[PDB]
């Protein structure tokens, strides 16, 4: 993987001696499920600048979706893949 | 305003594409159904053939060719020949002659019989050629 | 050397399959258009109908019929018995008969009526058969 | 118990849908084949149009029209009208009137001519109006 | 990436003072390839409750396969690419 450190984490910072710094951990998130963990069950990748993209998987108390969206200025493409529907493609405004 | 939509159920694909009110709606249902439906036109153009069978009974189409056929029967839209057959009896059209075949041939009306000719009339027969008034 | 594209635009799908000249060109675009392209031919099988309409003006195809249909219009090809029909002007034709039925005929021509019979001619008719020279 | 593919090869497109039995089986080969089948039905609605063309020789459909056209040959099959061309011969039929025009006209038959008519007859002609017996 | 601790894995754990507990590394997986890598190169990721996906690239001595499985009660979801055949979609019961 190529996923260099973004902007607007936190990271702890050692000093090992002088003129000698290093990175060691990350304090930091962007995608987090902000639920109770029995509404929702999230695993995603948000990726790229303005976070328009999830390779999202939620699995509530009823169905289990595999979706690829994307979020613009007025295209909303996806992939999704639910077990009770089927395999899904959309693109909407 | 559009929607776009592509699944696969265990009905089967339902493909429609939708504007805000006009839309092109295809299927191809696992019950052995095909459809499709549009707001305006289909088109579909080719190069040689169209060919379209229930189990011999053809509708094709060659680049001069027109046949209607089935087993019996039969439209040839050729260019400048029609054919018309339920073997035996037949209707070929030319560019300048109409023939009209056949065993028999039962003519009726109700009004009128107008047989105009701009030039001469040659009717051939056998044993009788009767009439009434 | 192929290729091979499925979009999905504001248009709607383009698919089309591509050799290095040949190819099958389809949309579904959005503006309410079903078109199809090939470089030889397209085959379109069933197994009992094939109906096409424009609010009620079929083409409607069986295992032995073939509809023309509109509104007042029809051809039945069906075997062995082929009708067409403007109400009340018919054409039917069977194996061994020609039928010619309407309120009134008018025959035109410019050279020749060759009228020939194998057999005997039974003309009948009211108050008038006239004729000129 | 379904199944539905959806492929992309160097062939093309090789969608079916099956069922047990059944099945909905559509190709786009890029050797400039289409191919559809069934197992039921295929059904094709519209609204205004549908034109199936080989390089002008149309099948076209509109809301009262039905032309089942080429170069020099055409069957119009309209609302109460119908006409069938070869450039100069013709049929037209109307809702009360059977019209046949051309330049000659032979007319065959082997047993049996039957022209009634339930109202007067008007045969008009030239020099000759010739008969057997 | 939010993948949160699952149920039923293994952690190293210090304790780095009274009333204060850490949580390091992972003993642990659910994902392994159990053959003797000629027959197979696995790389996947599996997700979700009851482990119902994979993410999964196999290549054997013969093809190589990209593929999106999903198994539930008469439903088999997939979507599938090799390099010999191209690419698929599946819905089997």
């Amino acid at each position: 993987q190529f996923i260099p450190l973004r902007n607007d984490d936190i990271i702890l910072i050692e000093i090992q001696s002088f003129t000698k710094g290093e990175i060691i951990e990350l304090i930091s998130n962007s995608a987090i499920s902000t639920k109770k963990a029995q509404q929702q069950l999230l695993q995603r990748q948000l990726l790229g600048s303005k976070e328009n993209c999830e390779m999202a998987y939620t699995q509530t108390s009823d169905s289990e979706t595999f979706s690829l969206t994307q979020v613009n200025e007025d295209c909303e493409n996806s992939f999704l893949i639910n077990d009770k529907k089927g395999i899904f493609l959309r693109y909407k405004s | 305003k559009a929607d776009h939509i592509f699944n696969l159920e265990e009905q089967g694909l339902l493909i429609d594409i939708k504007d805000d009110s006009k839309g092109c709606t295809t299927k191809l249902e696992s019950s052995g159904k095909i459809t499709h439906n549009a707001t305006e036109s289909i088109e579909s153009s080719a190069d040689k053939q169209i060919i379209e069978n229930v189990k011999d009974s053809k509708i094709s189409i060659t680049e001069k060719e027109i046949l209607l056929a089935t087993k019996k029967s039969s439209i040839m839209l050729s260019e400048d020949k029609i054919v018309i057959k339920i073997g035996n009896s037949l209707i070929i059209l030319d560019d300048s002659n109409i023939s009209l075949e056949s065993a028999t041939i039962n003519i009726k009306s109700s009004a009128n019989i107008n047989i105009q000719a701009s030039q001469n009339i040659d009717i051939k027969s056998l044993n009788n050629s009767i009439k009434a008034d």
